[PDB]
């Protein structure tokens, strides 16, 4: 194959084999278990929405009722469809009745499973058609405007109130941002529920709610029509509500969203088993909806030695790619992430960063790879920070990274001002315009520093992946192979939310989205 | 102007001594134009710039303009009589706390935190202890020289103290959120009583946490300080290491 | 905490939210780096009106110099509605601005003929204005795209100066005089003006003096179209010539014999 | 030969042939003529220094006396030696006598030329030995402290007062500057004399006087001992006193000196005959003294279209190189200069700048090439200016330029502050450390944008050189081939100072320095 790093393609094939075997062994467990959030997402996809008098979302009410009073191992679809056939009520009003305490889903005489499957099928099909139409609409917009071929400038807005987030995002879009991500409220990965309605308050950012997605997409469509270029919307899905937020994004036509398999286990202490089970359904929904899936490999290198931990990032990327493939996500929707996170005082550090970026670009040739700015070694010196961002952009343009999270020269002191964002966008535009075709011109010396560095990182990643495969994925996470953090397989939050599937368990949406279209 | 340096009249420095060349940059919420430039120059003139000149101005949006201004400051500072405010104390950085622990303490700071009683509320202690922390302030277990153990939401006090003894905890973190019928203070007093009965109230820092608990309440109940809703992980780490070095308490690894 | 509603009578800076007043400073103090220097920088920034200045960055440029970067919320407000634009913006045009002006308002290249007439030998003054490196980075009229500069020499008699101006079709004439012994410059400039008047071509052309002892009042008294003193650069002269050739329609001597 | 640009080495050889033929044709005129400044330099090298009661330098007094009262075509050495034989006084005392009017060099009876040559030979040999000693002293310092492999950071300091310039230069050296150039007082190239004594005030810089050179070299030697690394000193020589300032630099041990051949003609309107005769002796002195000679091709691209005028810079560089070789300057002392002056809004502009820099490096493999920063398109946006400086440094290290005139983010608004210079030095050091070995790693695509651009510029330069060779250098200058400025052959300043050599013309220093060692 064609490679500027003279990669050992046999070694890459071996690493991919190891990652696929790891993911297959993990999948042997995933397909036999479900979680509370998966059932709640099944409730949402059937039209259940809203909150009871106490503010608990109706999917939460229904699912916890079925779990406490019945057998959740049969799936929320079974009980909802049984109630639908028994009483004839639409699922939303069934949920309302259950919330009011008038209807008890478990006391109804259970009908034959085939009739329940028929009863829920039309609603499932209509929801799937809605998601498919949303994908088709995004494709139509992108065809109408003819999106760019260069890197997409990715920015962030975190005012904490949605009605101000719309204004800030529109301003950033007019400034030149191609992808706009609204920072989810801090520590929302630890919530076992998705708040309801538009949120006018939040610490660190706005909560990820369906109404917020609707507001934001409408607002960004206005500016997309104004500017004549499609502007993408991004949000976070990780943590204890992954399938639910994925469903909300699919229904509201989000264009990108952070969906990392291992983030919850490593950086939020979510239970090892629950995260793996619900990530499958979240990624199935995202892949069917046509959403690009970003990964959080940048967390690995923060506060760590980026020179000694590159192979861990590569192994995580390979495992995440395989976990996405088993869910049906095309490679064109795998925004695997990595960061320009090496020490600025390291001699030839730019060569090593270029080698790693080119290696990632080579291994995943179709992926819309996401490249992230330096944060660990940023300081109060805004000018040297601007120079570091310039070098980061230089690497981005040289290695043909698709998505480009813009760095801010004031990253180390505060959230960016509007002026800082404008300066960063201007610098990125300047560098991407001056070096538009540099990636095609530049090649690397055979056996040079860059090729040797790439080969070294690849060898280390292959060894780590082989060791993990020998150990098992859960055992490897327990041993601390990733991010030097040890996670007991029975520890973490949400272990009580995992239920083994009954033989009669059924979920229409898995079949509808994996096999259809 | 006189180019001799006077330490009673210290002034900024450009390319000549005793000038005032200083640089500004700010965004005004006004449309770009001559009127915006005049507004910027008048605003910088009130700050004390003698000859403010708008080096650069460009519209960020239809109603925002970004400026860069250079001017000769008129103000001066009496450097010779200036006194250093020693009261300025701040939470240590991550690596600063790591090197502090490595220098003043041989061991790794073993921290065992858990919500106790019947509380299901854990987003606070998880904000303190989890790697990603809270709003960019990474938690205690992200620290290289800290062995953080999180036991979960509904941990009975007996289990909490048992785990602390088993792990050899140098410090204990307890989070209480639900204050109905003052159930939090009752459980905290029970925890302190149990530790004192076990005879290991010393040997461990005993920090409190929650949204409706304050340092005064913690000290009233017998805890080593208590952190309210505004706390981050670095605050807790700085306190846990500083108070541990000050009062030389031995972790429970020496308790049989 | 502060009101976020915009008020054009009390316009503050804007860092991330309305009326926060965030501004960024950076300056060098002639002070050894340390806590004392940081406190001095903070105290100095407080005098400028910053509420809670924080020294984002400080690093010693030398054993006796420190460089600071500071962020703070400004207390001061500017009344944007009452701002009045002024016509006192008499900034001298840049090179490209002058070229565009000449292209737009004139369909020709401005012919400029300069010389140190008389017996005076000093020519560095006029070369500072007419030659391409110019003076202190201010490139001379010769580097201008739309100007045909013709520097003649150092001791050209006024007759030769006028003859060359007629030959080239000069739009403007620059004469440099520095030696003021016995008012020789006065006599020489008066003689040049008299010669132009006798030739009948005092009009159709601009006349500009120059030198260390030449002032606008003296030039106007002598009968010239202004005169530039020791503080002048090439952009000043270019702007004056270009503006005055449009304010007054000057038919350059190309149409003359 | 080895080239990353796949240069047409036959075309390069043809261009060098054309440039050498141009210089050879000009040398026919140069060899048969001298100027007043050359004679004043001969006077200075014989020990004549000081000023008379009116402040006129004694070399000026002596040469003016010889020209007005006698026949300067015989050289100043002839008359000085005749005076030494007749009166027995040293040349300095003879100059003082002439200044006082007590002696008349032309009325003295003329001794045989052989006696004249013998009388002058001892002083000439002593001065040449002094210059050799200065060169060997510089070599000893460089050997003692070692010379860095990377680019030399070149900074400019000037305040009009020498006793403050020493402080500024020492501070800059401590900050990290490797070469310090004291910006000469502006328009000094038009003076027909070199002022005397230390300068306490000046406009746009500090005058170039021998005392200033001595003071600066002493201060920089002190700082070099402090820092343990040799700090070089640079100044300007161009214009009506080129040989004199070159002699002063050789005697005061300057390390670098701007000695562009064509600068005086094009940008200061100095008559081409005088400039061409002066530069020969100036470059002979500089080459003998071991001084690196910079050239001012950066002036070509200022205010001009750098994309359209790239070939003119290369042609000027080739002509300047061929003019230095005829003067005996080794290729290791030819600091040919070029600038990073392309439009920052030009797509692929960085590729074109990289192509031109690499082409210049490849054509002149041994030269300590000087690379200059962008100034035409620098604006008041200091942050984008810093990014442009970062890209300029990137090119510098990617193409292995030796001398690197640091750019300043505030270049467009004022002379740099100390803080601005520190920031520039910091960014340059950061980029040079992170990309230490990038030049070895990268090679360029065959037939790509960079190679095609290099070939295009080379072809254009060859055609321009062929035209100039057909015309002759003087006619080509008259027709505005360079910097689109037309220069009459008999016009300009200093034409009266050129005198045709007598058959018995005598100048010992030409032989001693050109044929020595
Ligand atoms: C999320 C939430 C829940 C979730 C928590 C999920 C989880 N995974 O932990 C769940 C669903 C469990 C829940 C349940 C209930 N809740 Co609730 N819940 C909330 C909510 C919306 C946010 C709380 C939160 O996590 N805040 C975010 C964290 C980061 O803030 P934090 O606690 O302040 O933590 C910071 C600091 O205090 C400090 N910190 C905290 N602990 C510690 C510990 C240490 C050692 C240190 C150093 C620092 C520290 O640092 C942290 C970071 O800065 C609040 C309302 C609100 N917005 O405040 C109600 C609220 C706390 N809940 C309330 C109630 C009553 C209940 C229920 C009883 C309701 C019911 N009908 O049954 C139940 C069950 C009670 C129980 N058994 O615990 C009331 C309590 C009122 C009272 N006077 O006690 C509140 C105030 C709502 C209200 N206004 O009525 N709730
Ligand atoms: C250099 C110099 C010379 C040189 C000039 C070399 C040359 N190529 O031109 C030479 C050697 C020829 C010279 C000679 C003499 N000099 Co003389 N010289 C000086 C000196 C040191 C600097 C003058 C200079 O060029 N300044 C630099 C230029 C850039 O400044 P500038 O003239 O002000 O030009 C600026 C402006 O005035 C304006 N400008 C100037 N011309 C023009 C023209 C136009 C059209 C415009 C728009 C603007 C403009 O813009 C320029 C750029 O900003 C001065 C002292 C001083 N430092 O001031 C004495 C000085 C001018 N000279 C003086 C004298 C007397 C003489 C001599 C007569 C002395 C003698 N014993 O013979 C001789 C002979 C002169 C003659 N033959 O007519 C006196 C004049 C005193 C007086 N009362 O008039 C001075 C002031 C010295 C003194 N203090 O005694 N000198
Ligand atoms: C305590 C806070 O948490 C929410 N809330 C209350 N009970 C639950 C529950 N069982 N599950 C999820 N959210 C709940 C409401 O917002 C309430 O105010
Ligand atoms: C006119 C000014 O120029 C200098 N000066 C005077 N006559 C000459 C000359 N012939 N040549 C060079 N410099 C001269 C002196 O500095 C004087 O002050």
């Amino acid at each position: 194959r064609e490679s500027k790093l003279n990669l050992d393609w046999e070694l890459v094939d071996k690493a991919r084999e190891a990652a696929r075997n790891i993911v297959k062994d993990t999948q042997k467990f995933i397909d036999a278990h479900t979680t509370v959030s998966v059932e709640r997402t099944v409730c949402r996809l059937l039209g259940i929405d809203g909150v009871n008098d106490l503010g608990v979302p109706l999917p939460n009410v229904v699912v916890d009722h079925i779990k406490s009073k019945g057998n959740l191992s049969l799936g929320a679809a079974t009980y909802i469809g049984n109630a639908m056939i028994y009483t004839g009520l639409s699922p939303q009003e069934i949920a309302e009745r259950v919330a009011k305490g008038e209807l008890d889903l478990t006391s109804i005489p259970m009908a034959d499973l085939f009739e329940i499957k028929l009863a829920v099928q039309d609603i499932a099909i209509k929801t799937v058609e809605k998601i498919r139409e949303n994908r088709r609409k995004r494709e139509e917009f992108l065809k109408k405007y003819g999106d760019k071929e260069g890197p997409l400038l990715y920015v962030i807005v975190a005012t904490g109130n949605i009605y101000e987030d719309v204004v800030q995002a529109q301003a950033a879009a007019r400034q030149g941002a191609d992808v706009i991500a609204v920072i989810r409220a801090t520590a929302q990965s630890l919530l076992d529920y998705v708040p309801y309605g538009p949120t006018t308050e939040g610490f660190g950012g706005t909560y990820a709610t369906q109404e917020n997605f609707r507001i934001m997409r409408k607002a960004l469509d206005e500016v997309s029509e104004e500017l004549g270029r499609y502007i993408r919307l991004c949000n976070y899905a990780s943590g204890l509500c992954m399938p639910e937020i994925a469903a909300m994004g699919a229904l509201e036509r989000l264009d990108v969203m952070l969906n990392d398999a291992l983030y919850g286990i490593l950086f939020r202490d979510i239970n090892m088993k629950r995260t793996m089970v619900d990530q499958f359904f979240s990624r199935v929904i995202n892949g069917f909806a046509g959403i690009i899936i970003n990964t959080g490999e940048d967390n690995y290198l923060t506060t760590a030695d980026a020179y000694e931990k590159a192979h861990t990032v590569l192994a995580s990327q390979l495992i995440n790619e395989q976990f996405a493939l088993i869910a049906g996500i095309p490679e064109e929707q795998m925004g695997l992430g990595h960061a320009f996170e090496m020490n600025p005082d390291l001699r030839n550090g730019f060569l090593y960063e270029l080698a790693q970026a080119q290696m990632v670009r080579e291994i995943f040739p179709k992926a819309p790879l996401k490249y992230m700015p330096p944060t660990k070694y940023m300081t109060g010196n805004i000018f040297k920070g601007h120079v570091q961002d310039a070098m980061f952009n230089v690497v981005t343009i040289m290695t043909k990274q698709r998505i480009h999270l813009l760095g801010m020269l004031t990253e180390a002191i505060h959230t960016p001002f509007m002026s800082d964002r404008a300066l960063s966008i201007e610098s990125a535009k300047y560098i991407f315009n001056n070096m538009a075709d540099i990636a095609d011109e530049i090649y690397f010396k055979e056996g040079g520093i860059i090729q040797r560095r790439a080969n070294e990182v690849l060898k280390k990643a292959y060894e780590l992946l082989k060791e993990i495969e020998q150990e098992g994925l859960f055992k490897a996470l327990e041993q601390g192979k990733f991010a030097d953090i040890k996670r007991p397989i029975d520890g973490g939050k949400g272990l009580e939310g995992v239920v083994e599937k009954d033989p009669n368990y059924f979920n229409p949406f898995i079949d509808l989205m994996l096999r259809g279209d | 102007y006189d180019t001799t340096l006077d330490l009673t009249r210290v002034k900024p420095y450009g390319d000549t001594m005793n000038d005032g060349k200083v640089q500004l940059s700010f965004t005004l919420p006004v449309p770009d134009g001559a009127k915006a430039v005049e507004a910027a120059k008048q605003l910088a003139k009130k700050m004390g710039l003698e000859n403010p000149m708008v080096v650069y101005h460009a519209p960020l949006d239809k109603n925002f303009t970004f400026f860069i201004i250079y001017g000769s400051l008129i103000h001066t500072v009496d450097y010779t009589s200036i006194q250093v405010q020693e009261l300025e104390i701040k939470a240590m950085s991550m690596e600063e706390t790591n090197e502090y622990i490595k220098k003043h303490i041989g061991r790794k700071v073993v921290v065992v935190g858990a919500t106790t009683g019947t509380d299901a509320h854990t987003v606070g202690l998880d904000a303190i202890m989890n790697m990603k922390g809270y709003a960019g302030h990474y938690g205690l277990e992200r620290y290289e020289m800290i062995e953080a153990y999180n036991l979960g939401s509904q941990v009975p006090n007996e289990e909490f103290v048992k785990k602390a003894i088993e792990v050899g905890a140098d410090a204990l973190l307890v989070s209480q959120t639900v204050t109905q019928k003052d159930a939090h203070i009752k459980n905290l007093t029970h925890l302190v009583e149990l530790l004192e009965a076990e005879g290991i109230r010393d040997k461990v820092l005993l920090i409190c946490g929650g949204p409706r608990i304050t340092h005064e309440l913690a000290k009233e109940l017998g805890y080593d300080a208590g952190f309210g809703p505004g706390t981050f992980a670095d605050h807790v780490a700085t306190f846990i290491v500083t108070e541990m070095v000050k009062r030389k308490i031995p972790g429970l690894k020496g308790y049989k």
